[PDB]
């Protein structure tokens, strides 16, 4: 298949900045053939541009394309609240149909540091066997984050998930949530739950802790 | 006014393209290609035999009446 | 007021099929291709195949091993999309899809998406625990072990809506989902309020409220 791929993945910027996403093609396309889709959160994408560069109904003009053989390329040349969302290229010049892997568009703001907290499991959980330690990374920025879990100092792998929520509708930050799940028995048999947070917006790594 | 159906055909190359027209009566774009009235008389196959990339486009039907605007695509094997 | 409107959200086990509906509105049926796509959490979109209504011709992804099947009725101007032999990797969204006069292969029209999610895993509502709070303190509801997506949750019944942050779930490799849902408030406000999340599982029928104390 024509492989395409998007660069950069992801990027950040702000109202009124203009940005310009790539989609390179493994193989050359006739540019009558080669499309942009948005798509936001919840929602189908939208067409946006169709052959190489020309706008889709109701697309205003701010948004342009351009290229040909392998070489693609979407602008933003101003951009308004609504434009942050995924971009995605596709091509229609061999089935196999594909698409890019989709480019990010993000809110550009400041670095915060996050607030961390944690949460023991509830006593109504260790009723079914389970413990369930829950630490919160809460309204950061940048999204990148490390967070590990020491159970008496003992680094735990294979036995937490994180999940990340997009950007906040009001301050455009982030916040994490990483779940150490444990057995009841496992979890009564040690004392110190630590979350070790690493962020670029703190100078030294923090934990935050608890004795069961 | 003819019809001319469908409003799009996609194909790969090497293939072949069958629109209909729907109804002196050609076959225009805006050897390989071929018409044949069907039996019933009213519809007619306008076939593209061993499709090429350079097909691509636009095409009608006219009897002057000319039918709306379909398009064909052929893409690469 | 050309519209393609899909069938609901599906669940099923391994091994099993599905047969998602898309009906055209609006314009000759017989006219365009339907387009099939998916697009699950992690792959971003990939092409299943289509169908022509004018000449009832398919193209598949070879990637499906003939494991799709596109088929049709005329009479409900409605293209199926059915898949068989269902696999983890098919949980995704699933979309149709028809270009429009001139758009070389672009996508202009869209049904809304259908969920189907494979798994071994079975319908339940959620365990809902609370994320006991001990200036600002953070609590929150622990929503653990529902299937399939999707859960919401908002807090005292809508009225609290600053700071919260509910997460996307998280399947576990039990094969259930779960998620936090989290909020900040003052922590003088913690003898001070009653906090309750409002846990709403469509797909079990399920609406759970949990008080969140310290």
């Amino acid at each position: 298949e024509n492989q395409l791929t998007q660069s950069p993945s992801s990027l950040s910027a702000s109202v009124g900045d203009r940005v310009t996403i790539t989609c390179r093609a493994s193989s050359s396309v006739i540019s009558s053939y080669l499309h942009w889709y948005q798509q936001k959160p919840g929602k189908a994408p939208k067409l946006l541009i169709y052959s190489t560069s020309n706008l889709a109904s109701g697309v205003p003009s701010r948004f342009s394309g351009s290229g040909s053989g392998t070489d693609y390329t979407l602008t933003i040349s101003s951009l308004q609240p609504e434009d942050f969302a995924t971009y995605y290229c596709q091509q229609y010049n061999s089935y196999p149909l594909t698409f890019g892997g989709g480019t990010k568009l993000e809110i550009k703001r400041t670095v915060a540091a996050p607030s961390v907290f944690i949460f023991p499991p509830s006593d109504e959980q260790l009723k079914s066997g389970t413990a369930s330690v829950v630490c919160l990374l809460n309204n950061f920025y940048p999204r990148e984050a490390k967070v590990q879990w020491k159970v008496d100092n003992a680094l735990q792998s294979g036995n937490s998930q994180e999940s990340v929520t997009e950007q906040d509708s009001k301050d455009s930050t982030y916040s994490l949530s990483s779940t150490l799940t444990l057995s009841k028995a496992d979890y009564e048999k040690h004392k110190v739950y630590a979350c070790e947070v690493t962020h670029q917006g703190l100078s030294s790594p923090v934990t935050k802790s608890f004795n069961r | 006014p003819p019809t001319f159906s469908p409003a799009l055909l996609v194909v790969t190359e090497g293939d072949n393209a069958t629109f209909t027209c729907s109804f002196v009566l050609n076959w225009y774009r805006m050897s390989r290609f071929r018409v044949t009235q069907l039996p019933n008389g009213r519809d007619f196959h306008m076939s593209v035999v061993r499709a090429r990339r350079n097909d691509s486009g636009t095409y009608l039907c006219g009897a002057i009446k000319e039918s709306l605007r379909a398009e064909l695509r052929v893409t690469e094997r | 007021q050309v519209q393609l409107v899909q069938s609901g959200a599906e669940v099923k086990k391994p091994g099993a099929s599905v047969k998602v509906s898309c009906k055209a509105f609006g314009y000759t049926f017989t006219t365009y291709p339907i387009e099939w796509m998916r697009q699950a959490p992690g792959k971003g979109l990939e092409w299943i195949g289509n169908f022509h209504p004018y000449n009832d011709d398919t193209k598949y992804n070879e990637k499906f091993q003939g494991r799709v099947t596109l088929t049709v009725d005329k009479s409900s101007t409605t293209v199926y999309m059915e898949l068989s032999s269902l696999r983890s990797e098919d949980t995704a969204v699933y979309y149709c899809a028809r270009e429009n006069y001139g758009s070389h292969g672009g996508f202009v029209y869209w049904g809304q998406g259908t969920l189907v999610t494979v798994s071994s895993a079975s319908t339940k509502g959620p365990s809902v625990f609370p994320l006991a709070p001990s200036g600002t303190a953070a609590l929150g509801c622990l929503v653990k072990d529902y299937f399939p997506e999707p859960v919401t949750v908002s807090w005292n019944s809508g009225a609290l809506t600053s700071g919260v942050h509910t997460f996307p779930a998280v399947l576990q490799s039990s094969g259930l989902y779960s998620l936090s849902s989290v909020v900040t408030v003052p922590s003088s406000s913690l003898g001070t309020q009653t906090y309750i999340c409002n846990v709403n599982h469509k797909p079990s029928n399920t609406k759970v409220d949990k008080k969140v104390e310290p």
